[PDB]
RNA sequence: GCUGCGGUUAAAAAGCUCGUAGUUGGAUCUAGGUUUACCUUGAAUAAAUCAGAGUGCUCAAUACAAGCGCUUGCUUGAAUAGCAUCAUGGAAUAAUGAAAUUAAUGGUUAAGAGGGACAAACCGGGGGCAUUCGUAUCAUUACGCGAGAGGUGAAAUUCGUGGACCGUAGUGAGACGCCCAACAGCGAAAGCAUUUGCCAAGAAUGUCUUCAUUAAUCAAGAACGAAAGUCAGAGGUUCGAAGGCGAUUAGAUACCGCCCUAGUUCUGACCGUAAACGAUGCCAUCUCGCGAUUCGGAGGGUGCCCUGCCGAGGAGCAUCCGGAAACGAAAGUCUUUCGGUUCCGGGGGUAGUAUGGUUGCAAAG
């Protein structure tokens, strides 16, 4: 059992601090390499350029090819894969295109049946992908 | 039973209880005047004597140590002292 | 201060002849250069003169012992056997 | 190694009460145990008790009225101020209508009601209800 | 899941128990764990005791006996049916079965 | 006995009587018992043996009750205190005996274990006595000198 | 997770013990009819913010305004609370100090705490060193036999007329101590079993013996620690990794059989790991019944029996409560949480991997 003496505050506090490092959340938030490992460097949004487009086999039991685009961030030049929401929106993405990208929702974890894809496109060519899908605007 | 008089225990139980677990501790040993046929000197002796108690001038062994109470030599009687 | 961490007396050989050979020689060198308690005068003054010969500095007795130890295990066992047979 | 005679005594009382016994024997006695039992008596949670003397720590024998839900000790003896007495009572006692929290103040050993009335803090000893 | 309170052995107050070699397979099994049986049998089978008696060279000769203490490991004992699997409740029964 | 290094939960000890008064049939005097204790000490016994003898032969149930003072306190008051307390002396003697046996039998690993335990007890008791000023502040148990010290 | 988690099986009790720092420590001094720690109350404590009165800026956030008479006017609100230091009072609780010409001259008790002493036709596969004996295995000698023996599911490899295998009597080597042998015992654990001798150690029990808190758990630190494995020297019976054959099979680098090398044995050093398991840390205490078992004691009867006999073990089946349940007299006395203390866990993998450090001859820890 834990110590209970009236003069064991040092032991309690030191043990708690030592065991906080065995917590996934605390370690994830205090490791120190978070900025270097995270493509966005702690931000919520980033900008990049398109390189190619790929179709990813959705995981079982789902059968489909999700249409993502490989992008290069401007802040650091890292390569990532970003998902293009809504139907027939990959058409609005052409190679060598400027895109705004954001997180997918699960804070660096893949979402749904798309394997290894954790970002999503929020704007292409300074246009909102939702607007492009909804016809409110056209390709510049 | 739920209702047991712990304050005034049954004397038979107290006698047949361990010396340390009685309501008040009391040793099971005693001192005895040993009378040995012959020099007829009463000699005080401890019940669980561990040494060999000897006559003063009578120079004879009165008790023999054992694992429990001392074993009085044959021909010797004893009387408890108050 | 402890001058050598592990080599000890065998440090005279420097970096020669191999670590295992030097380690094997260390035990016997220490044994042959140590002083032993003399069974006659009882003082720690038995020193090796030559291989097999041990001199007591105090009582001046010369004993035939081991090459690098004052006495050997086999000799001790033989002595014990003789003593036991004498007793029984 | 025994280190809290009060804790042992309250554990024995609790076990006896749960088993429904009419008397319970408490091993080594002490002034603290006596005052704790006296407060419980004044508040009616136990019957009369008798302090058996044996030229050592001694013993106690308490008569149980079958009215005690729980008697527990708080260790270590934390310092309670008048300002957090309310928080400690709300944390430890089943309700505000009954149950008592035993303190040891300079004035002596009392319950939290008396401590509040006299405007005293002190070190926590235990509680019963 | 723990199948048995004694963990399949008879080891209490003990750290290590020397093993025995099973009579059939030869496998090493702890002596407490190995199933033992003491078999005392007539040196001659019941079908030939009469023949040996009628062929005896003495007026009254007592036929000797064979005494064997057999140790079986669990696998070979079960295979030879010295013991059988039991229901969950019947497992706790410890009295020897009727002979 | 109790349990310090062994798992022994023994419940065997002396049960002192409740009566703190000398028995009526006890006719030894408070000073006569002191002179008897002192004669035994001169002879060379230690407090435990003196108490055993008095209880066994002379009927003295409790020297503290009869003489009004403990045996060691009596011997100290009259200046017969030993250099080493009885228990510490006995422990050191036991350690010396174990070392002597080990010098001959060097595969007695059980003896090595017992020696470690005994020396730990020796150090703890020596610390206690130094704390209570009953030993010189610089006293220290030396394996080399222990034999002569305890003999 | 201090309040407030969990560690038998879901992640998690170190293999075990000693031990410094740390943490925690039995009862006991005016009941009645000098230091500290701690609690109470005050002192010193910039605003802004938070809590908090009043006021229709139209409300409210806000803001701190405003509100009546009549002109030369009166009253205004713009509050109230929020470690260390000092002082006052309290003297429970927890530490701490006093003494080794008269007077009671001055030491608490002796823990169902601990240590030590003493006892024993004591108890024990507890340890160590010598020593005695036992059949069996193998090899071999002598004699007889006569063609099989061995081995398997069946065979084969193999051994055998140079006379094997089988008999009877020896001899030699090394290993191992059957049956007795157990819900038996001892040891901190790992572990421990032929006789006898010697050495040191120990449990429980008995005690109106002695000291008097000397204690519990323990970072760092240290001893021991199965089997395999490494180094050196002796031994090499049996078995036997690797290796080689004969089988089986679709294959068989295996299971089966035959011949075997390291090893298995001893001595002196290394390694420090096991499902090192009760998958349950240690100390103290409370809660049930029954009859058996090992040791010691007490009282009787004749080594054995009896005493609802007393302690200490090791268990079993009647079991409150507990638990997800399996089940647990502890894994119970826990939302009624709180006796002390050490270690450990935080979804599954990556992974006990990479790297760094350290120990090791290496394997590896």
């Amino acid at each position: 059992g834990k110590p209970k003496g009236l003069c064991t505050a040092r032991k309690l506090k030191t043990h708690r601090q030592e065991q906080r490092w065995n917590d996934k959340r605390y370690k994830k938030a205090h490791i120190g390499t978070r900025w270097k490992s995270n493509p966005f460097g702690g931000a919520s949004h980033a900008k990049g350029i398109v390189l190619e487009k790929i179709g990813v086999e959705a995981k079982q039991p789902n059968s489909a090819i999700r249409k993502c685009v490989r992008v290069q961030l401007i802040k650091n030049g890292k390569k990532i894969t970003a998902f293009v929401p809504n139907d027939g929106c990959l058409n609005f993405v052409e190679e060598n295109d400027e895109v705004l990208v954001s997180g997918f929702g699960r804070s660096g974890h893949a979402v749904g049946d798309i394997p290894g894809v954790r970002f999503k496109i929020v704007k292409v060519a300074n246009t909102s992908l939702i607007a492009l899908f909804k016809g409110k605007k056209e390709r510049p | 039973p739920l209702a047991v008089d712990l304050l005034h225990p049954e004397p038979q139980r107290e006698i047949r209880c361990h010396k340390l677990k009685r309501l008040v501790q009391h040793p099971n040993s005693y001192f005895m005047d040993v009378k040995c046929s012959g020099c007829f000197k009463i000699s005080t002796v401890f019940s669980h004597a561990t040494t060999v108690v000897v006559c003063v001038g009578c120079n004879t062994v009165l008790c023999q140590p054992t694992r429990g109470k001392a074993k009085l030599t044959e021909g010797c009687s004893f009387r408890k002292k108050q | 201060a402890k001058r050598t961490k592990k080599v000890g007396i065998v440090g005279k050989y420097g970096t020669r002849y191999g670590a295992s050979l030097r380690k094997m020689a260390k035990k016997l060198e220490v044994a042959q250069h140590s002083r032993y308690t003399c069974s006659f005068c009882g003082k720690e003054a038995m020193k090796r003169k030559a291989t097999g010969i041990w001199n007591c500095a105090k009582c001046h007795k010369v004993v035939a012992g081991g090459a690098y130890v004052y006495g050997t295990v086999t000799a001790a066992t033989v002595r014990s056997t003789i003593r036991r047979l004498r007793d029984l | 190694v025994r280190m809290n005679v009060l804790a042992d005594a309250l554990n024995a009382i609790n076990n006896a009460e749960k088993r429904g016994k009419r008397q319970v024997l408490i091993r080594p006695a002490s002034k603290v145990i006596v005052r704790f039992l006296t407060v419980m008596m004044k508040h009616g949670y136990i019957g009369e008790f008798e302090i058996v003397d044996d030229h050592r720590a001694g013993k106690i024998v308490v008569n149980l009225t079958g009215r005690l839900n729980k008697a527990s000790v708080i260790s270590p003896r934390l310092n309670i101020r008048l300002n957090d007495l309310e928080k400690y009572t709300n944390t430890l006692l089943p309700s505000r209508q009954f149950g008592y929290l035993i303190l040891t103040t300079s004035a002596g050993i009392m319950d939290h009601e008396e401590a509040r009335r006299k405007h005293l803090g002190g070190k926590i000893l235990g509680f019963f209800f | 899941t723990f199948k048995r309170r004694n963990h399949g052995r008879n080891k209490k107050n003990r750290g290590h128990v020397a093993f025995i070699r099973c009579t059939n397979c030869g496998r090493c099994c702890p002596k407490d764990k190995a199933i033992k049986k003491f078999v005392v049998r007539n040196i001659v089978e019941a079908a030939a005791v009469r023949d040996i008696g009628d062929a005896s060279a003495y007026t009254q000769y007592a036929l000797p006996k064979l005494y064997h203490k057999l140790h079986y490991c669990i696998a070979c004992a079960i295979h030879s049916k010295v013991v059988r699997n039991r229901s969950r409740e019947a497992r706790r029964d410890r009295n020897p079965p009727p002979r | 006995m109790g349990r310090m290094h062994n798992p022994g939960k023994g419940m065997a000890k002396s049960a002192i009587p409740y009566r703190r008064s000398v028995p009526s049939w006890q006719k030894m005097t408070a000073e006569e018992v002191q002179d008897q204790i002192v004669k035994m000490a001169k002879k060379g016994l230690r407090p435990s043996q003196i108490g055993v003898i008095l209880r066994d032969s002379h009927g003295v149930g409790q020297v503290r009750r009869l003489a009004g003072n403990k045996i060691f306190r009596i011997l100290k008051s009259k200046g017969m205190a030993p250099e080493l307390p009885e228990d510490l002396y006995h422990l050191v003697k036991k350690a010396v005996a174990i070392r002597k046996h080990l010098e001959r039998s060097r595969k007695d690993i059980d003896s090595k274990y017992r020696l470690i335990l005994v020396e730990s007890r020796i150090h703890r008791l020596a610390r206690y006595y130094k704390t209570k000023r009953q030993l010189p502040p610089t006293w220290k148990y030396e394996s080399g000198t222990a034999a002569s010290l305890v003999s």
